[PDB]
């Protein structure tokens, strides 16, 4: 009866879903190992998915960038076949992979990335790093972010220029995502398995 | 309807164009076991339905009362009139897991196969993600959707796993794509 074989991409569509909601909580109050462990059920989970749609591929997107965000520090962790990639370096693709919803918080969030990704470097003192950073992401003789000059001679005078990474510093990059992640929660706390599972809580 | 005592513009069954890089590159021959085996009622094509060229395709079924036809293609003037008449486009992958690719090319191949010149852009692309059989390792389908970049296309897809020597999967991708067909 090949229709258990479609049963079981039913039953594991709504799997990924509630371990997606699952992660954007433990990342919204802050419970590390309780990140870790969702993290690890949901790499598996996708793993045995034997099918695919565009709504399936979006949810992997997002948790793959909270995975990244919560190492944007760790500067050399690495994440992708590229051993250059900075986990920055890293959420910034993965969040112009997903589709937009709200426009302009997408472009807030991607402005506040981008500046971040070389202020982490220049922070701990990695002047050659954050060049390299720089080269990567506007290294291209075109029109993108206008932030590009200004970056530009930050770097230059190697020295951290406190005085504008303190209006787009880290924790205002956190608050924006933190935004977002709300509502993602909104949404998905509507999917199959949360709500059934409630009624039982409920009794 | 519209009609109610003169008959109806005529609709002939949907047809599907298949192509890509896991009709050759396979140990075991996708095309050979489909022709060679049943539940699928495989019969050659009308000469009506005839396509310059090219022919009349292949003609299945799912329970006689589900009927479909498929224009296979070993390569790539004469397609384009394939890619007017068509309703839905079939990719055929090479899942197998030590095999390394040129992403580039593949979704150029696709790219231009798919274009909206041709025809609507709500026709759905079935990625078959295929390997010779059961024993062998297989790259997991999420890394396939993301390495082709499928949104760039437009067009509404879904990535099924399939196996050549069993046809494991091929029904419910089939199945599928057959109802982004009424949906038309």
């Amino acid at each position: 009866a090949g229709l258990v074989a479609e049963a079981e991409a039913v039953a594991a569509g709504w799997m990924l879903d509630f371990l997606c909601l699952s992660l954007c909580r433990a990342f919204r109050d802050g419970r590390s190992e309780d990140f870790r462990r969702t993290r690890n059920s949901a790499e598996a989970i996708i793993h045995g998915l034997s099918s695919l749609t565009a709504c399936q591929l979006r949810t992997i997107y997002i948790c793959q960038f909270l995975t990244r965000i919560a190492a944007g520090k760790t500067l050399d962790a690495q994440f992708e076949n590229d051993e250059r990639i900075t986990p920055l370096e890293s959420a910034l693709m993965i969040w112009g992979s997903i589709e937009k919803e709200h426009d302009k918080l997408h472009e807030e969030i991607q402005n506040l990335i981008k500046i971040q990704a070389i202020a982490v470097c220049m922070e701990n003192g990695n002047f050659k790093e954050a060049e390299e950073v720089f080269e990567r992401i506007f290294g291209d003789p075109n029109s993108h972010m206008p932030f590009k000059s200004k970056l530009l001679m930050i770097i230059s005078q190697k020295d951290t220029f406190h005085s504008f990474f303190q209006h787009f510093s880290y924790n205002h990059m956190m608050e924006k995502i933190k935004s977002y992640v709300n509502y993602v929660l909104s949404e998905k706390s509507s999917t199959f398995l949360m709500k059934a599972a409630a009624k039982v809580v409920e009794s | 309807v519209t009609s109610f005592l003169h008959s109806l513009i005529i609709q002939n069954e949907p047809r599907f164009a298949m192509f890509g890089p896991g009709l050759e590159e396979l140990n075991t021959s996708l095309v050979l076991s489909l022709m060679s085996s049943e539940e699928l009622c495989p019969t050659a094509g009308l000469p009506q339905r005839q396509i310059d060229g090219i022919g009349s395709g292949v003609n299945f079924q799912l329970n006689n009362q589900h009927k479909f036809n498929i224009l296979i293609l070993y390569s790539t003037p004469q397609i384009q009139k394939v890619c007017e008449v068509v309703d839905g486009f079939i990719y055929v992958a090479n899942a197998e897991a030590h095999k390394r690719h040129e992403w580039q090319d593949e979704f150029s191949h696709i790219m231009a196969m798919t274009d909206p010149a041709f025809g609507s852009s709500g026709r759905p692309l079935l990625v078959l993600s295929c390997i010779s059989q059961g024993d062998v390792k297989r790259m997991p389908c999420f890394y396939l959707a993301h390495e082709l970049h499928l949104n760039l296309l437009n067009h509404p897809w879904l990535v099924q796993d399939t196996e050549a020597e069993t046809l494991t999967g091929f029904l419910n991708g089939i199945e599928w794509i057959l109802e982004e067909v009424e949906s038309k």
